[PDB]
């Protein structure tokens, strides 16, 4: 029921509302008051989603789908069966998102810790709120947001982005992918070095950080240390969602072209932009 | 208004750590060169020094000669006008030979043999880097995990650039050098076979790379939030368990019901991040040499009205 | 161009797909073992061995060596709190914050608890002093930001608190750790960087009130800290956030 | 049904009445919106279309 | 047995009332149901 | 609904009227929504 | 047959009836939903069929 | 050891194990009441 | 083959017990899945076909 | 050699209670076959 | 052939039980489907093809 | 040998009791396979 | 090749007894759908064929 | 050389019981080789 060190930490205190009504465990959940929240707004949802599979007509998992109303609904209510359930799963669903965020807010505080992890929450939830909520109402409909199927959401992912192109030339979705992929590198790169540190050869003795920093020296020169490097994998994950809602946020609202043609900026600077060779020339 | 620990707010430098000496040739290691405070506001402020062995200096010389190849080939395009260079730097290209060459290297250097140049010299570069990855592991006498690490996304690597265009048949499949003509080659590898969306593959690759992102926002901030407690030593947390272990275990057992510990979180990190490639290789292997269309497949396997 | 299926529409890609089902559910309870090396098996609140296990057995005993020859660690092994946990519940069922009894920052439960670690230094691989002062630290000065020796110390509660006279460093990795504060009663503390906001006029400490810098634990020795010691300043320190509220 | 009180002798009342609580009230919601999305008991459909309301 | 902390007496009044609240709910659900069925049979 | 003050002796009122608040208003705020979203109701046209 | 009783010195009573009553209400709501889906056997359908009210 | 995980004794299981009967009983006869209402109303064999 | 007792001295029996009652249940569900899937054996359809509910 | 700390009497008893589980299941299985088996059988 | 125990001074009896139980239960699960996936075999379309259900 | 901390006892029971299970399972799969290939042999 | 039993001196058997087993299952499994894959060697299609099934 | 720690003795056993093993294998497949190619040869 109890982790062997546990007891020591489960003392009443650091709740953000309530204080004794909601300020225990259900086995090895902490249940706050957004505890309570967040649980009935994900049954909600999920039960909804179930229920919106037996109006669709199929039990395949994969299959199921809960589209946005039609472009036609504007920003109001639509019929359950039609465009409504999506809008009670997308409320259900940001009540949940946001509840788990206050609810691990009031986990820190009682166990003394920083507030990092919801901050970071956060950030993905102000992307997810981007996809569903800012973008459509900038856009005048519920029907730009994506739907909520596993294999139908990636239809949006594709429309949306052939609605401009080649959606590689979006230069924030160029820095955010940046941004991802140096990210999935420095997590292989950190799992990879302390697992090395405390997993050495055979039978030989664990080894210390100077170990690490002298292995990344020896190989690129260079060591950002090991408080640098979860900064840094912080950091990454977070800039690159930013640069993600960033260039969503300007997808239909600035710009409505092809976004290939936003770099023609660059080849049209006026003291080379008619010399002849090359590509564009 | 409270510290966040994201930047050093003190910088302390003392004398200029060499490092530890397990199996190291100290002739190979250069000097320790010099401290930069802009990199010491997030991280170390010191910079080398780097070891340059036998594969070492095989592999930088060798990148080296795959990168002045392209560049050169780039200033070919551009006409040797240096005006043109930087207006059209990211359209040029070295494109692999048409696909009327087949597999074959009689293709001319303008059509595709200087690509294979290139290609044999990166193959080396990046061959010659895992090598190094893995001696500079063994030197300290640390585990291989980098190395094997390296090996997920070298196989990415190997498939995208090497072994599906022989299964394929031709070097046409490849990947050109070129920063918007590689962009072209995606949009277009995934256009040719009917929705990249649709692979399995592709999907579970980003599965990954997104849980990637979602670990290591999530692993950094718990380490910067018991930062407080000593919690970024985590060798020692792992050799004797402080209370910075205990309150990230205790956090992520009242948030989500279960949780990791300093040693084990990082085997999650690790498999979560070679995932990425090694099922992104998996299904760039399967594209093309198995399923042409993937929106078909996908209908045939559920994942898509009929 | 392959493209056979064996059966109904089971071609190399459903092979794969399926087969890699199989591996990350193997890979999935190869990762939740390695993470029950501490912590396991579960107890009831009274410390007792609890009925409910879980679904995955423990992994088998692995044993690291320690580097200066401090030891070795064998986990999962036994495990117990080797301190006097003063708490007490305030209901008979599970499920319920257990009550402190008596200061719970003095006693060292809550936010302000700390963990039974070796009493010994930690030892860098050169096996000396890992975090030492400055004063100790051979050619270590302050590179950039603002030199905190001699500015006034404020808690919580707005009042000076003592003035910082060193600043102990990790020697490796060559970053401040702790401030050593020099109280009005002329008795030392350490702070850890992370829990001290230095400015251009003072050095801040958000988490302590001005009469509980005297509560701080101290160091045996004036030149060393060991890894218990330290624990034990942190969560001071840290519980200070949630126990000195009343006061700010 | 005589012995049942003693389901109070191993669930402490301050948490079966939050999940009581909430159960029901998830319950009720769930029943009442799947009235809804059916247009056969669809109470403000069923009202629209009585009382020419469309 | 002897979980909660509550003793037999305690658990038996605590019964009583919560078997109250049920059956004044569940009464309050059958007029609510007679209502529905006299309106819109679902029969 | 003699016996139904036994509650106060689980609940601490000072926090049971605020989550009571909370609950009644946010099905305040559903229903109005809710008749918003049909068309023979919305009186926000 | 008679010794099941047993099975209460083999599992906590506690987690037990808490899984047993979530398995209990998602097997009830999972058939009923599996119902509502079948045309056949929707209640709610076949009454607005019976009685002409679409 | 199979003297109790739970710490339960044998009269104490007994007694609980003889008032969950009860409870599944009752579930179950109630639930066969709906099945032969429902099969005489609309039968699926 | 009536000394299988033997094995509760090797495996632990209440994972051994929670194990099995997944794996039935998710058996069981997969059969019945399999012939809701299949038209010659959904018994919903079948009734349906045989009373004329359509 | 024993890993369960159960003893060998404590084993002999968990295992009848569960053959007995294992025999009820089966008996209502094996009914249930039959049942559908003589409705519509797949042989 | 008799002396086969010594697998048992190797393996671990829980880690062997356990696999084995897992492995048979997929390759089972896996032959049934492929029985099932083709027509020549699938006994349920079979069946229903031998008495005209469908 | 010494690998799980089994004798020679012990293990030759474990042995002997697994070999039973194995041909109860073996015999059962035998009598599956010889229905079938009367049914519809594959042969 | 009689002292070949010297092997097991450099090799700890746990490890190639594990691999060799996961080889040549993955290898018998790989075969026998190489054969489905062929219409020639699939001999369920030939029993069909054979049999007059379809 | 106590890569594995087997005493020279213990390899004899392990050895000549897995060649059993192996042989057993062994057998067993040419027989199914010889099964299948009287059934239809694939040369
Ligand atoms: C393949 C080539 C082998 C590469 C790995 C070799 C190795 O054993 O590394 C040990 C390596 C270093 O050991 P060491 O430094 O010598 O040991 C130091 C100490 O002894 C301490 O070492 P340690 O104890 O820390 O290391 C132990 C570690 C080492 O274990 C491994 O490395 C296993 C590698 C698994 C590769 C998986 C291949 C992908 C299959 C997907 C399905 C295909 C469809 O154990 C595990 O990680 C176990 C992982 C789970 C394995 C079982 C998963 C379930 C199996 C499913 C069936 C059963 C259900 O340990 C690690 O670093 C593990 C983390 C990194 C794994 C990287 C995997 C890379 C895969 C190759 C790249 C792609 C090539 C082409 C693949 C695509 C073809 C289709
Ligand atoms: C229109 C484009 C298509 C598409 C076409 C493709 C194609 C084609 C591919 C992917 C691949 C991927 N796609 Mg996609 N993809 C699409 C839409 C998406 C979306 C989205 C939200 O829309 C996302 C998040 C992704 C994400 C992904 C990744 C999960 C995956 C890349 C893994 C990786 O890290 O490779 C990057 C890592 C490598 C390539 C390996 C690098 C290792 C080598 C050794 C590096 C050496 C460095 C070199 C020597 C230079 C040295 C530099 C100096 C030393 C500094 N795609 C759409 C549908 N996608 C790849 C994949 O995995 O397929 C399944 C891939 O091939
Ligand atoms: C900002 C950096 C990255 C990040 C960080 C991050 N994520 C986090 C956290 C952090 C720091 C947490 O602390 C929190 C957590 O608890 O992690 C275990 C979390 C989390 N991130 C999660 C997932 C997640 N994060 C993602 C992304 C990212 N997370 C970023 C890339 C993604 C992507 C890219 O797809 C996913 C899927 C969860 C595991 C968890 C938050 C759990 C939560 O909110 O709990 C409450 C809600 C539920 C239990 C479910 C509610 C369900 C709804 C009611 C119905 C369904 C609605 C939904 C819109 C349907 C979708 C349909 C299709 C689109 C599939
Ligand atoms: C698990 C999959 C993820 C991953 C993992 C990963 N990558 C890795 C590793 C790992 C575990 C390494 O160990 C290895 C490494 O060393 O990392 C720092 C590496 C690596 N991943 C790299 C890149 C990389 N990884 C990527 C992706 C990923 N890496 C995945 C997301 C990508 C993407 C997304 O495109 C890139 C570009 C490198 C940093 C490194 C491999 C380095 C290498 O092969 O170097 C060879 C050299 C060249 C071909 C270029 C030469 C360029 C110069 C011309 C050389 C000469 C310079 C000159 C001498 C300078 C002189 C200076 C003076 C004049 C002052
Ligand atoms: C690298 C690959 C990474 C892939 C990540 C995405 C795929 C999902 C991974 C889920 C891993 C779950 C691991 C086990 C967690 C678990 O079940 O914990 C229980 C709570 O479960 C839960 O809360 C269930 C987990 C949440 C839902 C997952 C769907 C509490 O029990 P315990 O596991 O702590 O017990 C251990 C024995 N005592
Ligand atoms: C998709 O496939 C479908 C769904 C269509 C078909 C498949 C169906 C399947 C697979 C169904 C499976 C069904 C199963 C396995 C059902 C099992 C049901 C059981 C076991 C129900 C048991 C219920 C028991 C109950 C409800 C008992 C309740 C007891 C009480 C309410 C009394 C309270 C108990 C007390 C007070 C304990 C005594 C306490 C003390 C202190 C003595
Ligand atoms: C896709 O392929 C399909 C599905 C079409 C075909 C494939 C089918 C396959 C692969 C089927 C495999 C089926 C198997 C292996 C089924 C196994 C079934 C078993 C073993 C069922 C066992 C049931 C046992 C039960 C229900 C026992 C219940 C026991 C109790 C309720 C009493 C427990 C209480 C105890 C033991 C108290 C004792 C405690 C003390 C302290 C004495
Ligand atoms: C795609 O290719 C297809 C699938 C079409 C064809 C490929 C087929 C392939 C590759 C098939 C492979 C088949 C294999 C290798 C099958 C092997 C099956 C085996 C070895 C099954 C063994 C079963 C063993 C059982 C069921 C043993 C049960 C034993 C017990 C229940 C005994 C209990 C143990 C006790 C009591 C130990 C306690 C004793 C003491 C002294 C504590
Ligand atoms: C893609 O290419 C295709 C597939 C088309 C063609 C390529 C084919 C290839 C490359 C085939 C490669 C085949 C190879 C290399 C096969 C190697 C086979 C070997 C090494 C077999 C050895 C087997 C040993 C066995 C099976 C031992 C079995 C033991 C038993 C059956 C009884 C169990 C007893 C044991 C394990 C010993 C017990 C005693 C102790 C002390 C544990
Ligand atoms: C002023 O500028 C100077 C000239 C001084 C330097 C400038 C250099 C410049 C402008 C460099 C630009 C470099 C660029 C744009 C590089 C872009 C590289 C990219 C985006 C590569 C992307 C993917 C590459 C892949 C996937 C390569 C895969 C290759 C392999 C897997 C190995 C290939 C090996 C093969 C095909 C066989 C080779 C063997 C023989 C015997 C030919
Ligand atoms: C690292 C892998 C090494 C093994 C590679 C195996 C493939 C060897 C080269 C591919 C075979 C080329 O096969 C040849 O292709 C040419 C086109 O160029 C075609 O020529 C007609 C035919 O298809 C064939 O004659
Ligand atoms: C999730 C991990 C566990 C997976 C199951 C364990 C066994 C692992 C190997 C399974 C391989 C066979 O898996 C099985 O393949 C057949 C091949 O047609 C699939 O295909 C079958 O169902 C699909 C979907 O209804 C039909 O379109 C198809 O005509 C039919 O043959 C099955 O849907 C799949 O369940
Ligand atoms: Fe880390």
């Amino acid at each position: 029921a109890l982790l062997s060190f546990e007891r020591k930490y489960r003392v009443p205190g650091g709740t953000l509302v309530g204080g004794n009504l909601f300020d225990f465990w259900v086995g090895p959940f902490y249940v706050g008051f957004f505890g309570v929240a967040t649980f009935f707004f994900a049954a909600l949802g999920i039960i909804l989603i179930a229920w919106s599979a037996v109006l669709q007509g199929t039990w395949n998992p994969q299959l199921i789908s809960v589209y946005p109303p039609a472009l036609e609904y504007g920003l109001g209510g639509a019929p359950l069966a039609k465009g409504g359930l999506w809008q009670i799963i997308t409320i259900c669903a940001t009540g949940a998102f946001v509840s788990w965020a206050l609810r691990e807010v009031e986990i820190c505080r009682k166990l003394g810790i920083g507030y990092h992890i919801p901050f970071a929450f956060a950030f993905a939830i102000l992307a997810y709120l981007t996809l569903v909520l800012f973008r459509p109402v900038m856009m005048g409909a519920w029907g730009y947001a994506f739907p909520y199927g596993i294999w139908t959401h990636l239809d949006w992912v594709s429309n949306t982005g052939y609605t401009y192109g080649n959606f590689h030339y979006n230069p924030a979705h160029m820095i955010a992918i940046t941004f991802f992929f140096t990210n999935a590198l420095a997590l292989a790169l950190h799992g990879a070095l302390v697992l090395s540190a405390a997993n050495p050869e055979k039978g030989k003795e664990m080894r210390t950080p100077d170990h690490e920093d002298t292995f990344f020296r020896d190989l690129v020169g260079y060591s950002i240390g090991t408080l640098g490097i979860h900064r840094l994998g912080l950091l990454l994950s977070l800039s690159a969602v930013f640069f993600s809602a960033l260039c969503m946020i300007i997808t239909g609202t600035i710009w409505f072209d092809q976004w290939v043609d936003w770099w023609q900026w660059w080849v049209k600077l006026p003291w080379w932009a008619n010399i002849p060779g090359g590509i564009n020339g | 208004a409270e510290y966040q620990n994201i930047f050093t707010q003190v910088q302390v430098r003392g004398p200029a750590d060499l490092g530890m000496t397990e199996d190291v040739n100290l002739a190979n290691r250069s000097g320790v060169g010099p401290f930069s405070t802009l990199l010491g506001w997030f991280g170390n402020a010191q910079l080398g020094p780097i070891y340059l062995g036998s594969l070492g200096v095989l592999s930088l010389f060798s990148g080296l000669m795959w990168f002045f190849t392209i560049g050169i080939w780039f200033w070919y395009q551009a006409g040797w006008n240096p005006a043109v260079f930087l207006r059209d730097l990211f359209f040029f290209s070295l494109e692999p030979p048409a696909p009327e060459y087949g597999l074959s290297f009689a293709a001319p250097l303008k059509e595709g043999g200087l690509w294979l140049i290139a290609s044999f010299f990166m193959f080396v570069a990046v061959w010659s880097w895992w090598g190094r990855t893995y001696l500079r592991a063994q030197a300290l006498g640390m585990g291989k995990h980098t190395a094997w690490a390296f090996l997920s996304a070298i196989w990415l690597w190997m498939v995208l650039g090497f072994i599906r265009p022989i299964l394929m048949g031709s070097w046409s499949e490849a990947v050109p050098y070129g920063i918007f003509s590689h962009l072209d080659w995606t949009n277009n590898f995934s256009l040719v076979h009917g929705n990249l969306f649709y692979n399995p593959f592709h999907g579970l690759s980003i599965a990954f790379l997104y849980g990637s992102a979602l670990l290591f926002a999530m692993h950094g901030a718990t380490i910067l939030a018991v930062s407080r407690f000593g919690g970024e030593r985590e060798l020692e947390q792992i050799a004797d368990r402080g209370t910075a272990a205990e309150r990230a275990a205790l956090f992520w057992r009242w948030t989500m019901g279960f949780n990791a510990t300093m040693e084990g979180i990082h085997r999650w990190a690790i498999w979560m991040a070679v995932l990425v490639t090694l099922t992104g290789g998996i299904g760039i292997l399967l594209s093309g040499t198995v399923v042409d269309n993937w929106y078909v497949w996908g209908q045939n396997h559920g994942m898509a009205p009929l | 161009m392959v493209g056979v299926t064996a059966f109904g529409n089971f071609d190399l890609a459903s092979l794969a797909i399926y087969s890699f089902w199989i591996f990350l559910a193997g890979l999935i309870y190869y990762l939740q073992t390695e993470n029950m090396r501490e912590g396991y098996p579960l107890e009831n609140e009274d410390g007792t061995p609890a009925a409910n296990q879980g679904p995955f057995p423990l992994p088998k005993p692995k044993t690291f060596i320690l580097p200066h020859g401090r030891g070795t660690l064998t986990v999962p092994g036994p495990e117990s709190e080797d301190r006097p946990i003063a708490l007490a519940r305030t209901a008979v069922s599970e499920g319920f914050p257990h009550a402190p009894t008596g200061d719970p920052m003095k006693d060292g439960v809550g936010p302000a608890s700390w963990v039974a670690r070796r009493d010994l230094p930690e030892l860098d691989g050169h096996g000396h002093n890992k975090i030492k002062p400055m004063k100790a630290a051979a050619g270590f000065y302050v590179s950039a930001g603002k030199n905190p020796i001699g500015l006034p110390v404020r808690g919580c509660d707005l009042e000076i608190a003592g003035k910082v006279v060193d600043i102990w460093v990790d020697i490796p990795e060559q970053m401040a750790r702790f401030l050593e504060v020099e109280l009005k009663d002329g008795s030392t503390r350490l702070l850890p960087m992370q829990m001290v906001k230095v400015q251009s006029n003072r050095v801040h400490v958000n988490a302590l009130s001005s009469d509980l810098f005297a509560g701080i634990p101290t160091i045996k020795s004036p030149t060393e800290v060991t890894l218990l010691e330290e624990d034990k300043i942190c969560g001071y320190v840290a519980g200070g956030l949630m126990y000195a509220a009343p006061k700010r | 049904m005589s012995k049942f009180y003693k389901i109070w002798m191993i669930f402490d009342p301050r948490r079966v009445f939050v999940a009581q609580g909430v159960f029901l009230f998830l319950l009720a919601v769930m029943i009442h919106l799947i009235l809804l999305s059916t247009p056969s008991y669809n109470w403000l459909e069923i009202s629209a279309a009585k009382y020419n309301r469309v | 047995l002897g979980y909660t902390g509550l003793t037999d007496e305690q658990a038996q009044e605590l019964h009583s009332v919560y078997m109250s609240g049920l059956w004044l709910f569940s009464a309050v659900a059958i007029v609510a149901h007679l209502a529905v069925y006299i309106w819109r049979p679902w029969f």
